[PDB]
């Protein structure tokens, strides 16, 4: 059987929680002007 | 400690004789090997983190020694092991740099065996560490590179047992 | 991308 | 005929590697000139003083100390030193009467082996005699760790030795009797090897009184 | 705990030495109120001229508090 | 425990416990049944305790779940439920022990070297504290939650 | 060093689980003498001179352990041997308060027999001071402190013999 | 350390008794000694360099040992063999000073097998160096106070073998 | 003893004994019956140098010997006495030795613990070796109790 | 050794050697054949470079080699050549070496309490090393005799 | 620190001339004064606590300086104030033996006056406190001694201001 | 002298004189006579005791007043005699203080360091002190120059 | 107080 501490007990409740990835984001270092978006305060 | 050199300039000490001409092939090849040793040493340093993570993800995760009741269990024993796990990678390209062994006797495996049973650190598990420690440096440095690590990663291992 | 388990390797 | 001198430099009988490796290694360890002893000449070097930090704690705590603390507790003990505020004395007592000093070197072991382990790691020798031992052994009695520590480290011996800029090391002293093996035995066991006393007390050769 | 902030001088006696010296030949140091005595004592006793004594932290004069 | 705790602290010192040692020994022993309930509460209640608190975690941290993410995937997420439950029978411990002593030499101590190793954020394991502080709270008295909330912070505070 | 707590607390991580039933009475059953133990070190700490000064007074004086040639005689050895007295009623003050006699086997005995082998101290002679540390400490904390605190006394001695 | 007057002393100390007529003829023994044992010490001490190097020359020297790869051999260790001997020789006129050999046993013999094996010493070497530093030193001070001599020399190397 | 304390002296310099050390220790030796002399004196009149000199510290100090003090009733003054002697023999140790540490080592190391265990008034000891010593030093020429008395008020001087 | 010192250095300071301690470690490698043709040169010479030597030595310091001198005889002058050889022998351990380490650990520490044990003049023996350094220089180019000249000059400044 | 010939010596010196017959006279003035010397230093060590006993209760109790507010309120400060007078009466001592002050330049009057001056010590206290043990020490030792000692006393007084 | 030497040493255990140390003193400053005495005989002699030692070393060592040698010309020999001088003025020093100290701190701390970077042979030096010795020896009694002869040999023992 |  599975012991104390193996991940395997939370498998169910992984599954169950059902996390929400984030979607694959639409970034791109060539469309990004370095000098004129890095903050400024 | 000694390196290759004077590992041979020792023994040629200790008999009282000029280098001949074994001694001074000796030291001919040793100066050849030399550019691969800094090579491989480069690289083990630039990847030391990497190769013990993904070395202890192989052979020492979510099994019963990082479980309670294993000798890795607690934080503290865990990072025990990876420093342990750190030590034998840099004292073995340590070795490898010098291309002798001695360095490992006298700074590594002096009383480790012995430390090792006093504390219960299970040295089976140890030695499975080090070999993937030595399959991933092979990896990253070469074949031929990778087989230097493996000597003094595999001396290690035999002294530890 | 590389999805990571939790079983011991073999 | 072989030149004379020659014959007078000459090695009795052919020796084989075992011959020549014992005889290579025979005496005073090499650790003894293969070391480096870390004098902090200066604090512009911030890199060369970090350097001198870690191994102070190597040496008073026998390795690096990421795998049994949490956060750090130096820190503003290394802002001090690196500030030129305090010297490489204060900040090797400063760590020989840290709580995490008297975690690892006080909390596990009888006072008898906190004198010898503090030596080993302060004065880099085992305890010189019984009168010595005595002497450590009333200041932990009466005023605990941190009065043996600050006794170790200020005392005549320690400024002579390693002054106040430099890192302590491992010794290889001559005299008196029986120091050098006792250090070596100290030396030669990695932390938490064994828990056994290499000097628990000096035998006496004529017990004044009986 | 009250400090001192101690200048002191010590030269060399008995040897010439080689390498860089300075640091360990006019320094400035805090040391703890309960060393001061003790080390001065030293000091004095390697030849050292005490050049400059100063109570950093604490106060003169306190019977309860000291930390 | 708090009794470990002051002997180390007095023998050190070469001392006898001082009337204020002793003092909090004797009101940790008075208040023992307190501590025995608030870690009743937080055992029975575990399961949901960790569920509800990985549910807000990964609601505040999607990246974590995300690719490349420590945490992604159903495997790796049960990975980082274990190290919640972990974290939670530690805060147990604490309690009833009067002192953080087992927290930190179970859970702490060069925990920051291994969370390294594995590439795991430090400041999410923290976080994911907090969530499990919030659903314990709420199944506790006020007087109850807040001697459990003081271990769970202690967790938070070393952690971040 | 672990007390009662200490040690519930281990034997369950030890396996990764949480404090069950069984291991809520073992707490229970320490916090219950938890002012019984708080008292006797009270008293203890406040007569800790006096108690060796009787103990000595009734179980080493005027005897030849004292009288020259035994091993107080002179007035080094009798402090001495007054400085370790003081040790054994702290350290066992220690362990009762503890519950636990891990301090005395770490903080105490771990090597004392090789010391007193050294030095010549006799065993005997240290046990009945011990013992009458015990007699006159029963006398002062009570029948039922005096109980716990003879446990751990008496470990002290088990442990020199 | 005990010279002959204390041996007197804890002798009379243990028993706890003031001096009697034999003690005293024990001292008196020992102060009509004086005058010979002030003089060949000095002498010994003026000549200390000179003794030691011709017991270095008929025991040591031309042989195995100072021929590379042994124990004297290199310059640092021809030093601390020379500097080991003016140690014995220095002691031992403490001892004959003293006449008593017990600062041998603690200041000369204490942990000395331990440390010359450890080092691979040669103790049978040194054995012979010190004998002729008897002979030396005997052919230096006369025979009377190289009989006394040479039992504190022959005391220490008792001790090593 | 003279000889054993400039070996160790020498010894701390890693030197054989100076010519200033063995011309004091030739003229020790050379001057040895005169002091034997002296110590058989104090040896022999030990029992009248104890009883006097302990009659009169009484007198001096009558609370040692009163209810509550040290010395109260015949039995804890026998000890006084005993104690006394201890100290008068160690003075002749000291006087055929020509050195204090066989006094030191044998009863002034520790001392002040172990009357400050027994509750002795340590002063008061201070006070009857100085008895001792005026008993003493009626009993020879002035000359040999300057020579005794330099042991005596070595003694004195470290008790007080 | 370079490679020594290197790891010595980077132990010391538990880290991997640096980027620049590598590069010097390869620098030494590459010029290691050029170390070893000196190497076979004084090996080569080894017995013309000792007697042209001694023979020089003795013409300006007559004296060791008369009768009442330290080398006088056959005997006592082959082991002055034996001697000179010793350390024209470490020369070549330094040369390969590329570094005076093998000369100062084998025969510069302490030398000056060898010779004088023995009675040896040690500034004639600084002459010898001289002597052999002046033979040497005349069979090997003018690069090659002056890097082979510092090891012998490391041999002489430790005899002065 | 110099004693008084090495004071004469010195002088000579740093001029780099020999002992002449004044300087010869000085050494003669200092050898003749040295029986009373050691006489005066073997008075003092014997009766050093009780000096300094009455020098305090003469000059320091019952007074603002001893009550709550004065510096020597409190056992912590009367007990660093007994340590201070101890010390300045064996230095006193060593200078008076040695026949010169320099030992009280450097290990008295070498940082003294300004740790006094931070820590709020009263200088006036302690001078008065200084001049009393130079009454006490003379009523000890006679006269000729005690002014010997009352030079080197005051020299610590004016060294404070 | 040995009265500073006996207060280090007592200052060291911050402890007073003890009854030896004093007794040393005493005997010390008895024989300041003899002392005396001693010195003025070298300072009375000093400037035959120079000039033929300086001519028993120039015959023992014509190369040092030879060219090429460091006390070549009159100029230089006389600055060589000078430092004769010198070190016999040290010698007259340690005589009247009993001790070498005097010696030490002013004539031979750095003395290699010294003559070696002036190019002064140091054995040559030391084999003046000889010289002077031999002189000096002769014109006092025996007694008197074994006395003086420890400050002598201890210049030539620090010089080799 | 007795020592008997
Ligand atoms: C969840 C809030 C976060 C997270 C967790 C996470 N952890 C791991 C892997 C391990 N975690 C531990 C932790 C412990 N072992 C102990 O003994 C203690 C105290 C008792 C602790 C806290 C260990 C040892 C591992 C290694 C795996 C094993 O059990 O053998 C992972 C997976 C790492 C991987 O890539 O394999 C994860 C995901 N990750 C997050 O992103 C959260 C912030
Ligand atoms: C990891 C693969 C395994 C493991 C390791 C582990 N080690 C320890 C403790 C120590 N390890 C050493 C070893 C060395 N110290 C050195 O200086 C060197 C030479 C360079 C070596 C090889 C030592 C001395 C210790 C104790 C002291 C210290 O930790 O600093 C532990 C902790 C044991 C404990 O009880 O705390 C652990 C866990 N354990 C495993 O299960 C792996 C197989
Ligand atoms: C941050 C808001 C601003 C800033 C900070 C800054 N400080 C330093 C250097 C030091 N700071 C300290 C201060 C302390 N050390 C202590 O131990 C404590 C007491 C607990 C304090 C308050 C010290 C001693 C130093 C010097 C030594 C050291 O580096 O630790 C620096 C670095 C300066 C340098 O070049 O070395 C900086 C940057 N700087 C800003 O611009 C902020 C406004
Ligand atoms: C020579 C031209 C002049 C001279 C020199 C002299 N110096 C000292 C003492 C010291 N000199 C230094 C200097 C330095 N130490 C360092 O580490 C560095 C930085 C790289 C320097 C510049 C120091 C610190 C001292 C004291 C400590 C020591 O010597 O180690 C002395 C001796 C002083 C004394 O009385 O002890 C002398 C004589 N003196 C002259 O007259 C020349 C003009
Ligand atoms: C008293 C009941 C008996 C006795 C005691 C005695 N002990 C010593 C010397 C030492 N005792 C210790 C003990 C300890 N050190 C520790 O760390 C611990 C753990 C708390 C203990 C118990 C040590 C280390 C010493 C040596 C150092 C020292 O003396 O301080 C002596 C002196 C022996 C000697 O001749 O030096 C004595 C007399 N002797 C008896 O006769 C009693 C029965
Ligand atoms: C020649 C230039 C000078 C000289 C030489 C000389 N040497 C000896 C005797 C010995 N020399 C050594 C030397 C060494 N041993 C080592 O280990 C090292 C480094 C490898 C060295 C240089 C030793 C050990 C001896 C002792 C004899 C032995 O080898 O067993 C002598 C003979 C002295 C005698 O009286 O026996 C001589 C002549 N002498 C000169 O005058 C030259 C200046
Ligand atoms: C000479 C006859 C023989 C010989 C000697 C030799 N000794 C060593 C090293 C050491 N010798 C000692 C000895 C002592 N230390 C003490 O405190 C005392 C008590 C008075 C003694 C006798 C020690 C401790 C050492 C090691 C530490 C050190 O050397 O400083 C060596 C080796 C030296 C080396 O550096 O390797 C040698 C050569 N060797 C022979 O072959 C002779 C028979
Ligand atoms: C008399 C001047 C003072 C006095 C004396 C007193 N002493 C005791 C008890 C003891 N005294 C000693 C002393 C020594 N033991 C040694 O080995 C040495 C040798 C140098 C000494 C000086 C000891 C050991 C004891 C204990 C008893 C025993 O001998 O076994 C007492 C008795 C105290 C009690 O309550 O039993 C007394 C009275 N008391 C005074 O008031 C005088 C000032
Ligand atoms: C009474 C129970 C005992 C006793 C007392 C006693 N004390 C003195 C004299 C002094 N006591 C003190 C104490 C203190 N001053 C402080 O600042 C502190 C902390 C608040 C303490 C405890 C001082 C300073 C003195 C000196 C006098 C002064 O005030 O300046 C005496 C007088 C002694 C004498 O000869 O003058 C006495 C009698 N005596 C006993 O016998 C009792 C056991
Ligand atoms: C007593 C007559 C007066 C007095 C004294 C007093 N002093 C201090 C504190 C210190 N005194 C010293 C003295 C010295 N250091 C030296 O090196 C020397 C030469 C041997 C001397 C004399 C020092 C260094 C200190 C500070 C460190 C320490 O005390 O350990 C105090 C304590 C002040 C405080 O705030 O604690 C006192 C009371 N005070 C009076 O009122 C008397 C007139």
């Amino acid at each position: 059987k599975l012991t104390a501490g193996n991940p395997m007990n939370f498998l169910g409740m992984a599954r169950s929680i059902n996390p929400a990835a984030n979607t694959i984001p639409k970034v791109s270092a060539q469309n990004i002007n370095i000098e004129a978006s890095v903050p400024r305060r | 400690m000694q390196d290759a050199i004077t590992a041979v300039i020792n023994s040629a000490d200790v008999q009282g004789k000029y280098l001949d001409g074994a001694a001074m092939d000796k030291l001919k090849s040793y100066f050849a090997s030399g550019e691969l040793r800094v090579r491989a040493a480069s690289v083990i340093s630039a990847n030391a983190a990497t190769i013990v993570k993904e070395a202890v993800a192989k052979s020492l995760l979510y099994s019963d020694v990082t479980r309670p009741g294993g000798n890795m269990y607690t934080t503290r024993r865990y990072a025990a092991c990876i420093r342990d796990l750190d030590y034998y990678l840099r004292y073995a390209t340590y070795a490898m740099l010098a291309g002798d062994a001695s360095i490992l006797d006298e700074r590594v495996l002096n009383g480790l065996k012995e430390t090792y049973n006093s504390l219960g650190v299970p040295i089976s598990s140890t030695v499975q560490a080090i070999q993937a420690i030595k399959e991933v440096t092979a990896s990253l440095v070469g074949a031929d590179a990778g087989k230097e690590m493996g000597v003094y990663l595999d001396y290690i291992c035999s002294g530890l047992s | 991308n590389e999805v990571r388990r939790f079983i011991p390797q073999e | 005929v072989t030149p004379r001198f020659v014959e007078l430099g000459q090695v009795s009988a052919i020796r084989t590697e075992p011959e020549i490796a014992y005889r290579s290694n025979q005496g005073v360890t090499r650790q003894r000139q293969q070391t480096k002893v870390f004098k902090l000449v200066s604090t512009y070097d911030k890199v060369a003083v970090k350097n001198a930090i870690r191994a102070a704690y190597r040496q008073v705590f026998e390795r690096d100390l990421e795998p049994y603390i949490i956060n750090s507790e130096f820190t503003a003990l290394e802002s001090k030193l690196s500030n030129n505020e305090i010297n490489v004395k204060e900040f090797i007592e400063g760590l020989g009467t840290s709580e995490l000093y008297m975690k690892e070197f006080y909390a596990p072991y009888p006072n008898t082996k906190v004198i010898e382990m503090g030596t080993k790691h302060f004065l880099g020798r085992a305890p010189l005699n019984q009168k010595e031992i005595q002497q450590y052994n009333q200041i932990l009695a009466s005023q605990g760790l941190k009065a043996f520590i600050g006794a170790m480290v200020n005392g005549m011996e320690y400024l002579q030795t390693f002054g106040e800029d430099t890192v302590p090391y491992r010794r290889f002293p001559t005299l008196p009797a029986a120091n050098f093996p006792n250090t070596e035995r100290l030396y030669n066991k990695l932390t938490k090897q064994d828990k056994e006393l290499v000097v628990p007390s000096f035998t006496p050769v004529v017990k004044v009184g009986g | 705990m009250r400090m001192f902030r101690i200048t002191a001088c010590v030269p060399s006696q008995t040897r010439i030495r080689t390498q860089r010296e300075l640091q360990n030949t006019y320094f400035t140091k805090l040391v703890p109120y309960d060393n001061w005595f003790r080390e001065q004592q030293r000091i004095m006793k390697m030849g050292g001229k005490i050049v400059k004594v100063e109570l950093a932290t604490g106060r003169p004069g306190t019977n309860a508090g000291l930390a | 425990s708090i009794v470990t705790k002051s002997i180390v602290n007095a023998d050190a010192e070469a001392r006898y416990l001082s009337p204020g040692e002793l003092d909090r020994i004797k009101a940790f022993v008075t208040g023992g049944a307190a501590r025995l309930r608030i870690a009743e509460t937080l055992t029975g209640s575990r399961e949901t305790i960790v569920k509800q608190a990985g549910d807000r975690l990964f609601q505040k941290r999607p990246d974590i779940v995300s690719p490349g993410g420590n945490a992604y995937g159903e495997e790796m997420t049960a990975t980082c439920l274990r190290d919640m439950d972990y974290y939670l029978r530690l805060v147990t411990y604490g309690v009833v022990s009067g002192d953080v002593t087992p927290i930190e030499e179970i859970g702490l101590v060069g925990v920051r070297e291994m969370y390294r190793s594995l590439g795991t954020p430090i400041e999410a394991v923290a976080q994911s504290v907090r969530e499990m502080k919030e659903v314990a709270s709420g199944l506790m008295s006020s007087d109850d939650a807040a001697e459990a909330s003081a271990y769970f912070d202690f967790v938070i505070g070393k952690m971040s």
